[PDB]
């Protein structure tokens, strides 16, 4: 689970405590770590193991199954045709990356930026961002026209970070959108961008 | 490539270990591997065929996975699984066949088909697993540039060759001296004949020799060597060297004298056997040299004396011979042998689908032609093609 | 010894199931076994070679374990592993070879080399595992003193023997009666000849018989029996029994009459077949007895009558024969056959390293000599040596 | 263009300095340069090929930069890198080849291909670095206008020329006087013959001279000059100047008298050597003039006197000669020589892809034709094309 | 192995970039690499030598690091460094030499010596760096199984062969027709002779042909082709084919007619040149075929007519010839050539230390014998051994 962080002490501490017998603390450091060194080389009670194998197989499915948060977004600076799906109505979703580089946000954020992204964005090039992310729904037909989705991005640059990267979706249903002076005029949705949250 | 392999051992160890009843904890380690696959696949499109009489079937992926619960397996579990396997089987078959016909002068050792080229892709490597099938085993060890090796019962190292050489002849062909032989597969039979029964020969002995150069080195060969060449022990009417007439061969057989077999490697004698008939070992050689003599019998009963006069006509032709058979051996290069179906599988798939002759292999995958001019390109293509045939035979026979 | 075995299946199932990709879970059970080894080894020191042209090599151990951490396997993981395997491979090779040369009369069964003697030690037994390799399988069952058994294609049970026996002869060798044969490997060809065509024989029938005593019992043998001995169907000039002269054999072949094959065990008939040609089963025997007759044709066309006069000279020699081939069989003792490379491996390693002739095996591991005097010591040494060759072939071919 | 260069030294110094085990800091300065590239590239798309048999492949860029895992690289690091390099290699190859076939009379010194024309663009200049490869080194120095210069072993300056000039002849060709020669590559052999052995010549001496005009000046030439022309020291039957008949040359060799070699530059003697055989230096010249004489021997033993009568027939033809070889030299213009593969690379790529004859180069890049009419356009195109071949050979041989 | 490489470039780039003066900053990146080494080594122990007349030497490590402090370099700094380098130099020398002598059939590619086998160990891999040395460059690319390639001046592809073939001969050897040649190194000279000057030949033309099969393919070859074979243009007394007598060859040379050179690859014509003398390119071939004719001159001056009578004795023997020299070429396999010292280095070290003949290389590393039977084992051993020689020459010449 690539949790390249706690692993050392963290688990060990709780472990010993539950054993009662001894009061950690006074456990020389070569001891606690060495204790892991030995632990990491054993099987796993079928029970225990058997379950993790299960969680991992469905892991993916859960993550995209949620209501808040989708995996990454795409920028193409190419007027694009908004798609339509029975559930969200008229929205800009993409069920598949393929045709645009992938940039592990996790990788970037954790390791600082070299602006590779900064250059691609600047000379305005097709690019994708992957991982879990914030989220924003909007009903402002107008919005789309204002090309809001191509905004949010500039941000990042400033200082590293990338937490403040709420992207945008346009839940434009033929209803709850006071903004409907749309289907009254011959026309088609020009979204400059869309997102990965696969359909429930 | 290696990718491909897995796909099968996956299915085999699958269509095998997944039966109504078995306990789950026997497949826990397996089940996993399986699913892992489906995932990597789903979302991919393929295409096979397009050549000769080979259909162009298209494939897509979109499958659910498998429960993990259940102490034991219920019939229902299987059937919902078998249904998914059958699509992969019918798939691989088409995948194998599609890459089992194309040949490339250049990189006849690399993937060809649009189907496979896509597999060597990195995103698919997450599927490799259990490479113990003798062929793949050797495919790897080679890709890493190391010492390969295979096993063959009655290997097929000798291109068919049946001929003779007249060392002494004349128009009437009534007093010939020479040798005739048959080299084919793993066997050699050679006879030395002297119509005069060495009557005017020094020490009344006529020397013979037969040399056979293998196109590939054979190591650890178990060989049967026997005196006499039964194939050349009967009366024959043969065409003359120039094809203009026919001569008569009327053999009478004597024991080969001073038999010496040498198994040489790059001109060096590695093994030598003097008059030893039965089972002998030749551990590493690229050439076999058989030397033997016809010695006129110094003492003859009347019946024998009558066959060998001091003057022509010579009506009974003194003949000595040898028979050598390579029962088993190891070769660093793939070869056809008497047990493996690889050559037959490749040849059969190409014939069934009317695959056009290509730039590498001889028409009909003819073995004699192939082994006679066993170029590096033919060997690399043959190995690729044999390895695929072996992957296919794990599921489809 | 069994120890040794593991070392390999460890490496094979290793160099096989460990590759750029696959899931940990498929090797979890494996990885462990592996490490377990490294441990037991590290600290210990070895020595191989020292005999004949065999190099002396020392080996030490001090290696890191394996990341039981990761989920999948990344290329880097492999390479850091393969580097460790290659030292063990190059090791075992040297270990096998070193114990594949030494022989011993007293205890020719147990280990010899300083390398292996150290392995049978108790502290290493912590490594045995998966003994499904046919040979080791039988090595164990023999320790526990139980019913063993191997499988062979065209076994090599008959020491080479090519000779004749004249039951009626005279100086001129113009009216002989007797048999000639070739016993070699898994085949027997025998011909009975009567120059007089049973002209003065009771019922005009001459009886023949050929008995072959196996050095080991063969069970579950599939055998091809055919009439005629092609090898003895052609004209020959042969040396007399005393070597003083040569006789003439000019055969004409007739069908063998009243053919009876008996497969006996300790003098008892286990299987008997009367004139049955084709495929027959001999389930347990240590002796084969072939009885057949030459019956003078009671009715002859002129051309036939002309070959068989009432008085000498007898110029066409009536001959009847049989051919018997053991295609497959099971033997409780190791033997050479037409498919296994064991004999060739042992013989080859000894030849390559110029290993001196020892006290047990005949010079050159000569098969005929070995099977002719197949003593208990030769068999125990042969089995030890064949089992090691089979362990070696799992990794090095 | 220079751009191009970098692309390679980048990859070389890459596929070289980037290996499993080197400390990061040994590539810190390098890594950077690399990334810098990827950036500038990604986004822009290219077209190569589109001529003769050359394939039109489309390249597109989409790559992630390079990590920096500290303290010597882990295998995994490499493989993820090598995968990216291989796309650039297979790229450049196609880039080189595409610009290595196009020629242009007007401006055949600049980029032709759609691929390269795009590189000279400014937005790419950001890559250029380490211009130490002898060829690029000189490519620059020429763009600024300065003293260029290359190094060659056995330079190929002389277009093939093998002929003769009869200064005195008659229909029967029985009393000729003249010279015959072979100018080819870096060598000149010339013989002067006088059938009359200067019998009626002033001072009994016949003067000879051979002048060779180089198409380009050679400087710093190390030259071997030897007396005698072995090539013209044997009997020959030659075609007459008009091709109507054949004459007989039956040489007998005498030492060349008053040998004088002049290396001239624009008509001026730069170096002159009088009868100096062995190694001589010619520091700057565009012309070589060899003058030598045949002097009738004033004193002759009978055997010699017999060869040279006072009256015809003249049966032994007095011949004197010289051999001159340019071992090494420097030229301001690119040339083929005996060590560099440039000409062969360019010629080979064009031949392999069936590139049609263009407007600049002679059919087949024929060297003799090229050097015979070495126009400015051919030289500019040759230099461009040779420089590209040298860039390519840094990665692909 | 690659390990080894570094060790040197380390020292070279060391004994080179480290001197009384320069700024730290120019070596900062270097210094590091260095130290890194010392560390990995220290503690370890080695052993070299032991074979033939080669001394056995043991080495230990326990050295101080380097002052990464100073700004500039003071004399004292160097001397304390040079003292440490000299121990490594004298070391490597002994390491190279020790592995430059051992050969091996099975695995003639991998390391042999106790010294190197220990280096391939993983714990040392922490030293690789800057692999721009042409040889190592290709050593790697071959491990990854990719397209290699080297550069050669006057390559040594032709095993020495000097012989003749008489197509028409008779006991007196007074009217012969055939060819004689010399194939050696990178050169071929062949002459076709017809004592009768095609007097009775169809169209008064005698056809000749000379075929030479290379043991390895040469690519990108720059070749000089010239008419005439000077080597066979003079009078000779030669031994007859059977060695029983001697014949007289008295040549008179005519221009070769209808010259056609074909460079074939696997039987296919890759390059063909018709009567083109001078410099030609052969881009990929494993065979050279030279065809040329002797055409009786249709018009002859008296002197010429006199050489060619209508009836014997034929005293002047019409001869036509060709000379072909491969100036440079690329080969995927290592070869000896006229510039590289590899073969000489390997041969010299073996000779100096009285290294016994081994199982792979011919006695004395004889080039002709080696290239004549250039087996895969000899090539792998040769490449290993040549690569080591090249590593050694970076420090010791
Ligand atoms: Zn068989
Ligand atoms: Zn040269």
């Amino acid at each position: 689970l690539n949790l390249y962080q706690k692993k050392m002490k963290a688990i060990v501490e709780d472990f010993l405590k539950r054993l009662h017998i001894f009061d950690v603390a006074r456990v020389p450091d070569d001891q606690m770590y060495r204790l892991r060194d030995r632990l990491r080389l054993l099987p796993v009670e079928v029970r225990r193991l058997d379950i993790f194998n299960l969680i991992l197989m469905n892991m993916d499915q859960i993550e995209r199954a949620s209501d808040k948060i989708a995996q990454g977004v795409i920028i193409a600076y190419r007027d694009m045709q908004l798609e339509r799906d029975e559930m969200y109505g008229y929205v800009n979703i993409a069920r598949n990356l393929d045709g645009f580089q992938q940039i592990n946000l996790e990788e970037l954020m954790r390791t600082g930026d070299y602006a590779q992204i900064t250059n691609m964005l600047l000379n305005n090039q097709p690019v994708a961002l992957v991982g879990a992310l914030p989220f924003v729904t909007d009903s402002s037909v107008i919005s789309l026209i204002a090309k809001l989705d191509a905004t949010v991005f500039a941000q990042i640059v400033k200082l590293r970070k990338v937490d403040t990267l709420k992207p945008i979706l346009y839940k434009i249903n033929s209803d709850s959108n006071d903004f409907y002076l749309v289907a009254n005029y011959d026309w088609v949705p020009t979204s400059t961008t869309k997102v990965y949250k696969q359909v429930p | 490539m290696d990718v491909l392999y897995s796909l099968s051992k996956t299915l085999k160890d699958a269509r095998d270990k997944i039966v109504e009843g078995t306990l789950y904890s026997n497949v826990s380690d397996l089940i996993q591997q399986f699913n892992q696959m489906i995932i990597t696949m789903n979302g991919n499109e393929f295409q096979t065929g397009g050549i000769g009489n080979l259909p162009i079937r298209n494939w897509n992926f979109d499958f659910g996975l498998l429960g993990t619960t259940l102490l034991n397996l219920d019939a229902n579990y299987v059937e919902t699984a078998r249904n998914t396997i059958d699509y992969f089987v019918d798939f691989v078959d088409n995948v194998c066949m599609d890459e089992m016909v194309r040949e490339s002068q250049r990189n006849g050792i690399a993937p060809q088909s649009d189907s496979l080229i896509k597999l060597s892709g990195i995103k698919f490597k997450r599927i490799n697993f259990d490479n113990s099938s003798e062929y793949i085993e050797n495919w790897n060890l080679q890709n890493r540039r190391q010492r390969t090796g295979f096993t063959f019962h009655k290997p097929n190292i000798f291109p068919y060759s049946a001929s003779f050489t007249l060392n002494r002849s004349q128009p009437a062909h009534d007093n010939l001296m020479g040798t005739m032989w048959l080299n084919a597969g793993s066997e050699i039979q050679v006879a030395g004949f002297d119509y005069s029964c060495a009557i005017n020969a020094p020490a009344n002995t006529q020397q013979f020799e037969h040399i056979v150069q293998l196109r590939r080195v054979l190591t650890t060969a178990t060989i049967t060597l026997l005196p006499d060449a039964e194939r050349f022990s009967f009366p024959r009417v043969i065409t003359s060297a120039d094809g203009a007439t026919t001569w008569y061969f009327n053999p009478v057989i004597l024991r080969p004298n001073n038999v010496e077999i040498e198994f040489l490697l790059n001109g060096q004698i590695i093994n030598t056997y003097q008059a030893r008939f039965g089972t002998i070992i030749a551990r590493n050689f690229d050439t076999i040299r058989l030397s033997f003599q016809l010695m006129r019998p110094p003492n003859m009963t009347p019946a024998v004396a009558a066959l060998f006069p001091n003057a022509q006509p010579f009506e009974h032709h003194a003949t000595v011979g040898l028979t050598l058979r390579i029962e088993s051996a190891v070769c660093e290069s793939v070869l056809a042998d008497a047990s493996e179906t690889m050559l037959a599988n490749v040849t059969s798939v190409r014939q069934e689908y009317a695959i056009p002759v290509g730039p590498v292999f001889p028409p009909g995958m003819n073995w004699t032609d192939l082994i006679t001019n066993y170029s590096p390109s033919r060997e690399d293509n043959l190995q690729r093609v044999f390895t695929v045939a072996s992957i296919r035979s794990m599921l489809v026979k």
